[PDB]
């Protein structure tokens, strides 16, 4: 079976370079084309170029000519995409795809590239209390890297919960989570947001109390 | 470069519906070898794109027969015969005949439901955050439909644009609505020199914005 195994997520310092890999199996390595595709968060797909490791032939999208470099290690059935001098615009998922001439392509699962100078940082968690239903929340601010896991009441409160995708600002992530409960249950009963951050091995609670 | 124009941008459907998506190229995408390299992909959030159709009309192995592709020259169509839940996501066409290879901008297949106005809630900075010398004001615009929405911030009746960050959820698995968060972040110093904070939600359900405010 044709399979492409891409390297793990990368955290890259601004200005630095990074080399992603794509290891192929299930076919004669030197006889398929490899393409690379970029996708920024919430945006579409963009073709970077093609590479034929069996001859070293290649072609770049002009948009990437000064940014991308394709190479291969035939001895390990691996192709590489090196990205130079990273900026925020280079933060994206990068996919590799392989195909024989005139045949259907097979896609890898993608490698996430995140550009930031931050070190591992646990989130600060702040309560969002209002000044028949009531909406509460918590603000999860200044953490790195992704992901965090947000729950409410240790997971027992799962209906009416919206946890929003994080946004990177000043090299750190911020997200919010809202929960909606009957007014008859808060503040008369306890509502607590729990935030786990695997990278820092932390988990903190924040009880929502009326101001 | 060859421009791939996908229509519609968004297609609301009910499960069981017929669906049809169009992809037009700016020039012929018949390759010099005689073949036409036109592919269709479906992508879900957090996943790689999955091949549905290649060379215009050929189904990739394992793809349900409810998917079919057709077309010639510059004019291509993907059809779904009775939409299932797992078909919801973003569809892309790709031409592979002329370098640089190019994708369409995508067509989102989403579940149709009744139009719904957002539930809007505003929150002042926590005392905890202020102690740290920061001040974020948060607005939740929850459970609305359709997904298009605009938010505007006002400080003391004046429009504020800098320091605003927004985030959007995917379509809800339970009620098929969308939600949005908007956060205005100031320094504590600047926050305490103003009094009134306002977020205004404009959605197709009404020509008048939904206005939530608080006063320090
Ligand atoms: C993300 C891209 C996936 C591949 C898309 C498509 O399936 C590939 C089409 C190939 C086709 O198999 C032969 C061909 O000419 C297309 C373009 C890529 C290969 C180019 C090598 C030789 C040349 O420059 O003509």
């Amino acid at each position: 079976k044709v399979q492409l195994q891409q390297s793990g997520a990368e955290l890259v310092k601004p200005g630095a370079s990074v080399k992603l890999s794509c290891k192929a199996s299930g076919y004669t390595f030197t006889e398929y084309f490899i393409h690379w595709v970029k996708q920024r968060s919430g945006q579409g797909l963009e073709w970077i170029g093609w590479f034929y490791p069996g001859s070293g032939s290649l072609n770049y999208n002009g948009k990437f000519k000064d940014k991308a470099t394709f190479t291969a290690d035939k001895s390990s059935s691996t192709v590489y995409l090196e990205l130079s001098r990273l900026t925020s615009e280079d933060s994206a998922v990068y996919f590799c795809a392989s195909h024989a001439y005139d045949k259907e392509p097979y896609w890898g699962q993608g490698t996430l590239v995140t550009v930031s100078a931050a070190k591992t940082t646990p989130p600060s968690v702040y309560p969002l209390a209002p000044g028949s239903m009531v909406t509460l929340g918590c603000l999860v601010k200044g953490y790195f890297p992704e992901p965090v896991t947000v729950t409410w009441n240790s997971g027992s409160l799962s209906s009416g919960v919206h946890t929003f995708p994080a946004v990177l600002q000043s090299d750190l992530y911020t997200l919010s989570s809202s929960v909606t409960v009957p007014s008859s249950t808060w503040p008369s009963e306890t509502v607590t947001c729990n935030v786990a951050h695997p990278a820092s091995s932390t988990k903190v609670d924040k009880k929502i109390v009326p101001r | 470069d060859v421009l791939m124009t996908q229509t519609p941008l968004s297609l609301p459907v009910s499960l069981g519906d017929q669906a049809s998506i169009s992809c037009r190229s700016s020039q012929s995408i018949v390759h010099s070898n005689g073949n036409t390299y036109l592919e269709w992909y479906l992508q879900k959030p957090g996943q790689s794109p999955k091949l549905l159709i290649y060379k215009v009309s050929n189904r990739f192995s394992g793809v349900p027969d409810r998917f079919s592709g057709s077309g010639s020259g510059t004019d291509f169509t993907l059809k779904i015969n009775r939409v299932e839940a797992e078909d919801l996501g973003i569809y892309y066409c790709l031409q592979g005949s002329h370098v640089p290879l190019t994708f369409g901008a995508g067509t989102t297949l989403e579940l149709k439901r009744a139009d719904a106005a957002p539930t809007v809630s505003i929150f002042p900075p926590s005392s905890e955050q202020l102690t740290s010398g920061g001040a974020s004001v948060v607005c939740f615009l929850n459970n609305f439909y359709p997904k298009d929405i605009n938010v505007k911030w006002k400080i003391d009746g004046s429009e504020r644009q800098n320091g605003v960050l927004n985030s959007w959820t995917d379509q809800d698995s339970k009620d098929s609505t969308y939600s949005m968060s908007s956060t205005l972040t100031l320094t504590k110093d600047e926050y305490e020199r103003h009094n009134s904070y306002t977020c205004e939600a404009t959605h197709k359900t009404s020509t008048s914005p939904i206005v939530k405010s608080f006063n320090r």
